[PDB]
DNA sequence: AAAAAAAAAAAAAAAAAAAAATTTTTTTTTTTTTTTTTTTTTTT
DNA sequence: AAAAAAAAAAAAAAAAAAAAAAATTTTTTTTTTTTTTTTTTTTT
């Protein structure tokens, strides 16, 4: 929320000054699956979570 | 620009390769631990490549950071032998390499901050010299276009704190891991640390909590000292500008208050904190501390200000004094080796300039006028600094060993008067003022002047000059001043002279004893004012003559001369 | 952004280029860059007249708005010295100008500075009361990683009177990953900073007023260009500082003056130096030779009737000897000392103010006008920073020049056992506990002083018509007697020439070259000397009714070699003559010898 | 912040200022700088192979970290392309440096991009999906203030990939002193932009998965280098983008491909020649004019056997006629159309592979495969602004191309229809209430349809025969009858050829696993492609002789005593078959290189028609 | 010897400066769903 | 061959996810200016 220099100048940095670097940001792999229940466990009449 | 790790492969040749192998000796040494400073000379380096010494000058302060690490890192191929451990922090230094090398694991890659630093580590400290091609320039005249040059000042002392353990590199302590991590300071003040980056404490998410102390630390000795401009180098007519310098390591304890120094280092700034910019402090960084040009029988007493005529025996007397009767202290009650003279005279006869040639010859030396010097301009008093009430001295206690030219003495204030007795009669000066407590020491020898009691009964030698007119004189004088006028032994050498004779320490001879004792009763007798204090006075003159033969017994001759030279002074 | 096109900016440039290059218009502006190229100096001097005589309406531009102009001012002359020179303009970066001449409305004094001048360019007049200690400010900070080998330079820009931001006046302490720096002193660069405060001239302020003071900022070649103490006159931009990040503001904007030249009083005018000064002091001194003393001493202070001698001895301590310095470290004093004493008017605190309207560094002092501490030097305390402080007093700043006390019997006797240092060595030995000097007073004084019960008993020798041991008179190198003769002859002439003065340049110029002019002495001479103080130095020298003045010693020798010294000062010649050394023992021994 | 010096990019400066420092080699680089200095192009395409052999540790630096090194490179050739020509070099703020070369790792698919290839130059070859509309960026924007007769330029910084701020990113519109500033749009400087959508081919994609795709930002230079549909090999710098400003962030990072250069993937445009290859080419046509028509017709599609007269056809389609656009736009087309049918077994889909393998943009069209709507274009609503675009089909793609169309009986009479003035006019008029366009097909086709029965009957006639309307037919310019007579002789023949054509293997480069003008005549048996590109361009006009001969042979063949009883014409002859007659001069004299259409050329397609269409109906 | 001027040190008060600081809501986008038209396909 | 029925396509409308957008002074510190008091040094 606020930077930490204590040596921005006479005045001080602003609220909020933290813009993110995004080539600075060192990333993975991710992958959001919709896994649903198997269909031969789900019981009769209910539904498939 | 260059590029520094060719600069500090150059430098590591020349330390190596440079010459009796110069500095392989001293390296050697300090491998050893036989010495704890260096000193690069840039004549010495100039001997071979002129490119880097010219860098050096512009930029001295970072070839200062290569050539200490280039030497640290030639250390242990010329490391031989084991060293004592003559300090605890030697102990640390080899515990920390040791656990070092304990958890080594050699191919394991460590992060550019993760190690001990070299500031912490060294054990050594590297300054310089400045070549003699680099001409000390004047403190009003080294500014801003001078800061990170290398720069030597010619500068008169003023004032000088003491040493104090200013800190180098903090060490700080965990309350659950145990590394050691460092704070390595560089400005005068720093912002503890509550929190350890020790990769234990990243691993367990732990308080950090760690707490200073100064066991693991790296202290250094400090010094803060001041210095003024020369009298000569000042302008037409400002007051002369000061400097402060800052001082460690090996150059601490050598200059002090009074006494001329070359002073060679760069001029580098610290942070100001009201208008706008980024404002700053100058202290000029000491690598090499010289003093200089004050404090480094017939014909030698007529060296002794040739510009000066007649008054013969006076010059003799001053020779004496310079050298020192012996200083003595028998059965606890001290019977000091102090000649004190006093010069009554008519109104001009170079009593004045007498006294300044002694004041530029002494190797220390205060010429002190009536009021210039007055209260604690003689006395000692109390300052502001580390801010504290530093009781610093005035004339005299600047003058603690030497010689306070004291110049019209008729005159002075009745409380100068009081102290100058004081010190005269016992070598201290005792106060209990509005905010001093204390008793100085003051083993100064006293040359009054002044013109026509007390006077007579509390001194060595008294002289009355009474210039009669005598035309055979005073036409020999006119002509020797007129010379002077027309044609406008040396002081060093005179000066080498005397130091060496200030140290020979006769003990008085028992043939003596009967001499002495039946000039004593005569001179008594043609007297009937003379007591024990002339008894003495013959004494340490008998005692001082002998130090100029430079044998340590005195003889018949010396107290002869002593009896002609009191004679002369009473008529 | 970058501007592309700006007319004012433009045309501002265009008309000071035109205006600074003066080639083909008398080479003003030409002389005095080519000048400052060849001087090493950047920072020109401008004169406000030729530019109001050149482009009038430029000047008032440049009057009413001084920053904007200035720049353009300053980066035309950037442009110019550029096209004269290119290694030099390459090699400094920004070339200042001042402003210099007659500034009709904006010529004023602290006082009368009010808020219509704001961002105008003044020239205030006044006395200077503070001078901090000069300081660099950074202006281009270069740094070196250790762990990536690359050097970076941050930069900076003068936001003394505009709008500063956070982001300027950063300083760089780390990488852009976390590898943090280390700055190149040496290889940055820095600009000295100082701050001083001018006050009000004493005298010129309105009576029992407390005075109006006004702060200034000083940089590069400006820092040490006036200490406390000084008369300057400093001609600078007037601005507003403006109160860092606010969020509340009253509205009361501080003040400055940013200086664009500092001046001293012009008295010390050592350059005035031209083709029509040196043809006819070469005229002065060839034509003739064996009576410049003479005339010089004749037409010294006209106003004042006869004092013959008195006056010569005055041209002999405003000329002085010279200094005579030692291999040795010795030093024997090269300026004359006066103290006229006589009778109720005889135009003794006027000789003493001829001297200090006419000499350089010519300090004026009254009897208990200043005690002590004021004459010599002082040692007070900071009071901020806790240490001591050199004041320097009126010797101190008289030092290579003189000064002149008036009621000098009355002055307290403390005050000239303080000077009995300076009266002899030129030196004072101030001292306190933590500052402890030798200052350079080197410099004549002349003295007035009326004789003890008021005047001048005929009847009594001088020591009992002078309250002044011979201590003292010994160490003014001279005394003088002036007493109000009452012939009929005499009172006719006196009156009449007082009468006449109730219905100089080329002296100003003389005085200082032959100050700076240092002859030698020849042996003829010099047994001459020897001989004549041998023949002074006896009861045989002076009779019955005929008491000395002063105790004559080796002293009295010494001056006299000053006196035969400068009166060769006086004749150019460069070698002290018989002639000299004859017209020192004439004036030695009428100064010396008074009947009874 | 000005960096005094960094021994990373002074170093990669100096060796790529040595890289194309090129005089002591052959002077391929100092040729390709002159020739796109030539050009007023100004971007470079350095092949990395060539980095790689020079210097293979500046190729895996760049590969792995691209930015700043072709910063690095980018510098380096303005410097180069200075002292070339400093004034050509200070016309451009920039210069821009493609690549090229074996991307060996960094070859993957929009499927194997992962998230390891961050700030690398990856190389992917994909199908477009989109082509957002290029629109202008703004990169240096002038201002006037007409208060203060004042003007400015701010300046804005490409952080498409950086982090960007809002003090780079203001637009001024104020003076200080409050006054209006009014842009000076021309004044300004601009960059095109355009985003799109590389896809996963999916004849290389995974049979049953969803596509995948990444997004490809395409500036200056790269504008129009890519529509939907196309196949493309895009060559740049995955990288991450940023979130704008906010306390919070998710972790995502939504990542694009700013691609450094992005060629054709179809690899078709391919003129590709060489000095010797024009000069082999030239005395190719000139030694023997008279016979390079049948030499090459023999020549081309070996691995089959027969079939002469239909591969003379075939090199008259691939050759082409010539198209005519006269005075008033009376547009008179110049592709010939093919019918191949005939009896199951007769290498027609065979020969309709050929020329999808060789002929430049050839594109296959089943029956029930395309159907109208895919097959001619279509018009389509945006659903992101309410208009009507348009969806190029499958002849729009092969406009001034060949399309081959298996099995063409099937095709229902809708698209039978459908392909009515594509198959006249090479357009297709397309309009719904938005939007109206003619859209340009000059496309050549090559059909295979099969019999009605399912195999020829001999003594049914071929209009019988043919499930085709007469109203097609005319349309088609011929119509080739593919029998299988059956005789044992021939059988042997066709045999022998097939069973030596199952025998010829890769020369010495196989063992025993499976997987120049003239050739090396080898017993068991390039420049086809070469030659009849350059043969497509020669406009060979009729000469007199000729067209009065083909005149009268076409009124010979279109008067009924032409044909004797017990034949069936296969096509009626209308006026098609006379411009049908002039097309194939105008082919067999390109393939000649003639300049002239003469009594030669008119005569084979006089040959070439009567054997095509009159068929003997045998009792 | 007493008076007084100056010095340093200590304290009060007014002006300027320093420092502290996430949460709620809205809008684009994506994705499906539904209606109705158009198209295609099967039947007599 | 044309009519009827069904399937697919095109286009408009709605529901949730997740990235963007907007609002937003007051109290404490502390330096500097001013005054005051006790003492020492100096003068009458
Ligand atoms: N023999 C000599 N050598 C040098 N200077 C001399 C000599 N005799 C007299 N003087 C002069 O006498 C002057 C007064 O001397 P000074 O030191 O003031 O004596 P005091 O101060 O005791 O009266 C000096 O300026 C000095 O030059
Ligand atoms: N020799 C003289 N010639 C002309 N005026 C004289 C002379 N002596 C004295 N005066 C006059 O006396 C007046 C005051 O004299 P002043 O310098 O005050 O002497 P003092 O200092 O003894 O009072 C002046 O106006 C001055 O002109
Ligand atoms: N004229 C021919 N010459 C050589 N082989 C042929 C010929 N015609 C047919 N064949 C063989 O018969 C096969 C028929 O395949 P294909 O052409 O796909 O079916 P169709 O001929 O019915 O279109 C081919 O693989 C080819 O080997
Ligand atoms: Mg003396
Ligand atoms: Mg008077
Ligand atoms: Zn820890």
């Amino acid at each position: 929320r606020k930077c930490n220099t204590d040596q921005a100048g006479r005045p001080k940095c602003p609220l909020d000054p933290y813009f993110i670097m995004p080539d600075k940001c060192k990333c993975v792999d991710f992958q959001t699956l919709k896994l649903q229940e198997l269909p031969d466990a789900v019981p009769h009449g209910e539904m498939p979570r | 620009l260059k590029d520094y790790a060719l600069e500090k492969e150059k430098v590591k040749k020349f330390l190596q390769e440079f010459y009796q192998f110069k500095y392989g000796n001293q390296l050697v040494r300090l491998a050893h631990r036989e010495q704890v400073a260096l000193y690069v000379d840039l004549d010495d380096v100039a001997e071979d490549d002129p490119e880097l010494v010219d860098s050096i000058c512009e930029n001295a302060r970072r070839y200062a950071k290569l050539f200490a690490d280039a030497v640290q890192e030639l250390l242990p191929q010329y490391k031989e032998r084991e060293v004592v451990n003559k300090d605890v922090l030697d102990v640390y230094i080899e515990h920390r390499l040791m656990m070092e090398q304990r958890s080594r694991d050699p191919g394991m890659v460590r992060s550019p901050q993760n190690q001990y630093p070299a500031e912490l580590m060294r054990r050594f400290e590297l300054y310089f010299q400045g070549p003699s091609s680099n001409k000390p320039r004047v403190i009003r005249e080294v500014r801003a276009d001078s800061v990170g040059k290398l720069v030597t000042v010619r500068g008169i002392v003023t004032r000088v704190s003491e040493v104090k353990p200013k800190m180098v590199v903090a060490t700080y302590t965990c309350d659950q891991c145990g590394a050691e991590t460092y704070q390595p300071i560089q400005s005068p003040t720093f912002m503890p640390l509550i929190m350890c980056p020790s990769q234990e404490c990243q691993t367990n998410r732990s308080g950090g909590r760690l707490y200073l102390q100064t066991r693991g630390s790296r202290f250094i000795k400090f010094q803060e000292m001041k210095m003024q401009e020369h009298s000569d180098q000042v302008p037409v007519g400002n007051i002369p500008r000061s400097i402060t310098v800052l001082v460690e390591g090996e150059n601490t304890r050598i200059a002090q208050p009074g006494d001329h120094v070359s002073v060679t280092g760069i001029f580098l700034p610290i942070l100001r904190t009201v208008v706008q910019g980024l404002l700053s402090e100058t202290y000029l960084e000491a690598h090499r501390i010289v003093k200089m040009n004050k404090s480094e029988y017939e014909k030698l007493a007529a060296s002794i200000a040739p510009e000066i005529y007649g008054h013969e025996d006076v010059k003799k007397a001053l020779l004496l004094l310079l050298v020192g009767g012996v200083d003595q202290s028998p059965r606890g009650m001290k019977i000091r080796g102090n000649i004190n003279i006093c010069l009554m005279g008519d109104p001009g006869v170079a009593k004045s300039q007498l006294l300044s040639y002694i004041d530029r010859l002494a190797p220390r030396s205060q010429y002190t006028t009536g009021r210039g010097s007055s209260g604690v301009g003689l006395t000692a008093a109390v300052l502001r600094d580390s801010g504290e009430l530093t009781l610093e001295g005035g004339a005299l206690v600047l003058a603690d060993q030497g010689v306070c030219c004291i110049d019209e003495f008729d005159k002075m204030a009745e409380a100068d008067r009081t102290a100058i007795h004081e010190v005269m009669e016992q070598q201290t000066i005792s106060i209990a003022k509005a905010g001093i407590l204390t008793t100085l020491n003051a083993r100064c020898s006293i040359l009054a002047a002044a013109n026509p009691a007390a006077l007579l009964s509390r001194f060595d030698l008294l002289w009355l000059i009474q210039d009669r007119p005598d035309r055979d004189n005073d036409l020999r004088l006119a002509q020797h001043i007129t010379y002077v006028h027309q044609h406008s032994l040396d002081m060093k050498l005179m000066r080498r002279y005397i130091a060496m004779c200030r140290e020979k320490q006769p003990m008085v001879p028992e043939s003596l004893a009967d001499y002495i004792t039946a000039a004593y009763v005569e001179m008594r007798r043609e007297a009937w004012y003379t007591s024990a204090r002339t008894l003495l006075a013959i004494l340490r003159l008998s005692t001082a003559l002998a130090r100029l033969r430079m044998v340590d017994v005195v003889e018949k001759e010396d107290v002869n001369e002593a009896i002609r030279l009191m004679e002369m002074s009473k008529d | 952004t970058v501007v592309l096109d700006d007319v004012e900016l433009r045309e501002a440039q265009r008309d000071y280029l035109d205006f600074l290059d003066d080639e083909e218009d008398q080479g003003i502006y030409q002389s005095k860059v080519r000048e400052l190229i060849s001087d090493n100096q950047y920072r020109l001097i401008v004169n406000v007249n030729d530019l109001r005589r050149k482009n009038e309406k430029r000047a008032n531009r440049l009057l009413n708005n001084a920053f904007e102009e200035l720049v353009a001012f300053q980066r035309a002359l950037k442009d110019f010295v550029a096209s004269i020179d290119a290694t030099y303009a390459k090699q400094y970066e920004e070339f200042y100008v001042g402003l210099e001449g007659s500034f009709g409305s904006k010529h004023v004094s602290p006082r009368t500075l009010t808020s219509c001048f704001l961002s105008c360019v003044v020239c205030v007049e006044g006395i200077v009361t503070k001078c901090s200690l000069v300081r660099p400010k950074v202006v281009r900070s270069v740094h070196y990683c250790p762990a990536t080998k690359k050097t970076i330079e941050r930069r900076y820009s003068d936001l003394t009177t505009l709008v500063a931001f956070p982001s300027s006046s950063v300083y760089p302490t780390k990488d852009e990953e976390n590898n943090p720096l280390e700055t190149e002193y040496g290889l940055s660069v820095y600009k000295d900073h100082q701050t001083i405060t001018i006050q009000e001239m004493p005298e010129k302020a309105p009576a029992g007023q407390l005075p109006r003071s006004v702060d200034v900022i000083l940089d590069d070649d400006l820092v040490d260009k006036a200490k406390p103490g000084d008369r300057v006159q400093v001609v600078g931009t007037y601005r507003c500082l403006p109160g860092k990040k606010g969020g509340y503001t009253s509205g009361t904007f501080r003040t400055v003056l940013i200086a664009c030249n500092v001046k001293q009083m012009s008295k010390d005018a050592q350059p005035s130096f031209s083709a029509e000064d040196i043809a006819k002091i070469k005229k002065f001194s060839k034509t003739r030779s064996k009576d410049i003393f003479d005339q010089l001493a004749k037409s010294l202070a006209p106003s004042i009737h006869g004092h013959d001698y008195v006056k010569k001895a005055i041209l002999c301590l405003l000329l002085g000897g010279v200094e005579r310095d030692l291999e040795n470290g010795s030093h024997i004093r090269g300026d004359i000392n006066i103290l006229l004493i006589g009778d109720p008017s005889v135009a003794k605190s006027q000789l003493l103010r001829y001297v200090l309207c006419t000499a350089p560094r010519a300090i004026p002092t009254t009897g208990r006008g200043s005690s002590g501490v004021g004459l010599t030097a002082a040692v007070t305390t900071d009071q901020e920073t806790g240490e001591r402080r050199l004041e320097a007093g009126a010797m101190v700043l008289a030092d290579r020049g003189v000064v002149c006390i008036d009621e000098f019997d009355k002055m307290s006797d403390m005050d000239r056992t303080a000077i009995h240092e300076v009266m002899e060595q030129g030196r004072v030995t101030i001292a306190k506990a933590g500052i402890h000097a030798r200052l350079n007073a080197r410099c004549s004084v002349l003295a007035a002083a009326n004789p003890v019960y008021g005047r001048y008993d005929q009847y009594k020798t001088p020591m009992e018509n002078i309250g002044l041991q011979d201590s003292l008179l010994s160490r003014f190198d001279l005394l003088f007697i002036m007493l109000d003769q009452m012939d009929p002859e005499q009172d006719r002439e006196i009156s009449d020439h007082v009468l006449r003065m109730h219905r100089a340049a080329f002296m100003k110029k003389y005085i200082h070259v032959a100050k700076i002019i240092k002859p030698v002495l020849t042996q003829e001479s010099a047994t001459y000397i020897a001989e004549e103080y041998s023949r002074l130095r006896s009861q045989d020298s002076m009779s019955s009714d005929t008491a000395r003045t002063s105790p004559v010693t080796a002293r009295t020798l010494e001056t006299l070699i000053r006196l035969a010294t400068a009166h060769a000062k006086a004749r150019m010649s460069k070698t002290v003559d018989l002639q000299d050394a004859e017209e020192a023992v004439e004036l030695v021994q009428y100064a010396y010898f008074k009947k009874v």
